[PDB]
């Protein structure tokens, strides 16, 4: 299976465009990842990390993001926050592994890294694994905003001012999220 | 709460001002602050609007381009600067908040606290005291009313202040506003109305004060004769 | 950009009476409008906020009104205090101004001249100024007269404000001219034409 294609990929997606890769007629060898000491979160849900290599299921999701340290929290079930109503929502009956570790040194530039970017303004919470790429004006007032940002009217998207001499919660942290789903099996441990 | 603006500013036509605005610390967090302007004897010109939080701002269309405002959350001071300066460009400028929720970033409009501005001058002049010349009381100047004065001419930049037998004389007194002269300088007139009997018993002086030049200067004006 | 039209440009009313002041929008503003009071000299200060609600410490006198693009300014019964300029701001814009001044009965002013100091015709100068004391209304036309030539661009004048006591205006007229071209004549009017004077009233000297 292409673990390596996500977890040590050169370019990594915002939280609102997080990428998905299916993965599926293959076998996945996860000693490779719980046996690494590259990670600073290593979270599983429903499932032992030892036992996964000796399951079977039909499809795993492989989502992958970047945000900052303090936020890596709202990337688990039952969560609130920013990053959870209006980015990336897990589901409550979550099923599976959460996988994230510091990028500080790819992902943070001296100037600030303005190209990662997340929504901070939303009229609804987003429903589990639900991706909004919109990037229409924000209307927090009474008055039309007619797609120009001025008073109460604002761009959806913010970006994060990734800087390397920032705190470890104010970080760049690339997270990758793991989805087994348990629905004909195509991919199985060793 | 305090909105503290740096002080007056004289510059060359062509070149660029930075007016800084110091607000009590925590304003940052919960309030936007916006520059308005208002040239002398005109109304007020909102340019534009920072807000912190966010590191987001907005500009006026007729000043989009020679605008830039900067907030600096390490010292609590927001900062306005204007670009190509020219004679229209002379006012005072304020700096003024506006409230705003940290959670929702819904922003007020209106504002509830004003700067006490600060004067910038956009001219080649160069500072000069004022020369202080008598109007003296006459005929001309006169039943039983004489009118005498004084003539604050040739002074930059504003402002000057005019008082008469310093700060007795009050009644009567009219201290015209000033006007700007061809020559880049500002004059001003200070006449006051008094009893032709006091012309030869009461001693009237009138007292100028021009603080950008450090100049004090007193006049005695006496009545004239045929 | 929405135009704020403001009107009238100026009401000459009297203390004790109602003033009610016009703010008129090209697009709607939904409530996001406020009314300011600004005095000589002074910063602006706010009254009404989100077109109906008073400001603290207000008096109840001030009330607004209107919504989207009409708006009206109320000053219930006017007080001597209140007689100031009065701005709508939108989000965006602030209204052109109104002036609230004090109607008083027709003056005619008190019009003096001044010959030139000899210290400044030491100086190489000659100034002339023409004093109008204690007028009403404010507008008053002054002609400054040469030998009876019309002059023209060597002059410039200044109106104080209404006057705290007797509600009048003053206006001072300064005609400047080099010394060489001050003694090259004789005869320097000032000529005032007002409603309070039947006639032009015309005061001279000769140098
Ligand atoms: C990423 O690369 C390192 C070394 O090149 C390797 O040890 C690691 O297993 C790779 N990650 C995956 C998911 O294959």
């Amino acid at each position: 299976c292409p673990f390596g294609e996500v977890f040590n990929a050169t370019r990594f997606a915002s939280v609102y465009a997080w990428n998905r890769k299916r993965i599926s007629n293959c076998v996945a060898d996860y000693s490779v990842l719980y046996n690494s000491a590259s990670f600073s979160t290593f979270k599983c849900y429903g499932v032992s990390p030892t036992k996964l290599n000796d399951l079977c299921f039909t499809n795993v999701y492989a989502d992958s993001f970047v945000i900052r340290g303090d936020e890596v929290r709202q990337i688990a079930p039952g969560q609130t926050g920013k990053i959870a109503d209006y980015n990336y929502k897990l589901p409550d009956d979550f099923t599976g592994c959460v996988i994230a570790w510091n990028s500080n040194n790819l992902d943070s530039k001296v100037g600030g890294n303005y190209n990662y970017l997340y929504r901070l303004f939303r009229k609804s919470n987003l429903k589990p694994f639900e991706r909004d790429i919109s990037t229409e004006i924000y209307q927090a007032g009474s008055t039309p905003c007619n797609g120009v940002e001025g008073f109460n009217c604002y761009f959806p998207l913010q970006s994060y001012g990734f800087q390397p001499t920032n705190g470890v919660g104010y970080q760049p942290y690339r997270v990758v999220v793991l989805s087994f789903e348990l629905l004909p099996a195509t991919v199985c441990g060793p | 709460v305090q909105l503290v603006q740096s002080g007056a500013e004289v510059k060359k036509p062509g070149s660029s001002v930075k007016v800084s605005c110091k607000a009590s610390g925590g304003t940052f967090s919960s309030y936007t602050i916006s520059w308005v302007r208002q040239a002398p004897g005109q109304g007020l010109e909102w340019m534009g609007r920072i807000i912190p939080i966010l590191d987001r701002v907005m500009y006026a269309q007729k000043f989009q381009g020679r605008v830039t405002i900067t907030a600096d959350k390490s010292t609590s001071t927001a900062y306005m600067e204007l670009s190509s300066l020219r004679s229209e460009d002379t006012a005072v400028y304020y700096c003024a908040r506006r409230a705003i929720d940290s959670d929702t970033y819904v922003e007020q409009s209106h504002f509830d606290y004003w700067g006490q501005g600060t004067l910038v001058t956009v001219s080649s002049a160069s500072t000069r005291g004022p020369s202080v010349f008598p109007l003296a009381p006459s005929s001309k100047s006169t039943g039983g009313t004489a009118a005498l004065g004084c003539l604050v001419k040739d002074y930059f930049p504003e402002p000057v202040t005019v008082s008469w037998n310093s700060g007795a004389l009050t009644s009567g007194v009219h201290t015209f506003p000033a006007v700007l002269q061809s020559s880049g300088l500002y004059s001003l007139s200070s006449v006051v109305t008094v009893p032709s009997s006091s012309l030869g018993t009461q001693t009237y002086i009138c007292n100028v004060n021009h603080k950008p030049s450090n100049t004090k200067v007193d006049k005695r004006v006496e009545p004239k004769s045929c | 950009e929405i135009v704020m039209t403001q009107s009238p440009a100026t009401l000459s009313l009297s203390p004790g009476e109602r003033a009610t002041l016009s703010c008129r929008a090209s697009q709607s503003v939904s409530s996001y409008l406020a009314w300011y009071q600004q005095k000589p000299g002074q910063a602006p200060s706010l009254l009404i906020y989100d077109a109906s609600n008073r400001a603290t410490g207000i008096p109840a006198r001030f009330s607004g009104s209107g919504s989207g693009t009409d708006f009206t300014l109320t000053i219930s019964s006017l007080e001597p205090e209140d007689f100031a300029v009065y701005y709508c701001q939108q989000p965006l814009t602030f209204g052109g101004g109104t002036k609230v001044e004090i109607k008083r009965t027709v003056a005619a002013p008190s019009v003096f001249i001044f010959p030139p100091s000899d210290e400044q015709l030491k100086s190489g100068t000659a100034s002339v100024v023409c004093l109008l004391n204690n007028f009403y209304p404010r507008e008053a036309k002054v002609q400054w007269k040469v030998d009876n030539a019309l002059q023209s661009g060597n002059s410039q004048e200044s109106v104080t404000e209404q006057d705290s006591k007797d509600s009048t205006y003053s206006l001072s007229s300064t005609l400047t001219l080099s010394k060489a071209d001050y003694e090259k004549h004789k005869v320097y009017a000032c000529e005032v034409t007002h409603q309070g004077l039947s006639s032009p009233v015309t005061k001279s000297f000769n140098r």
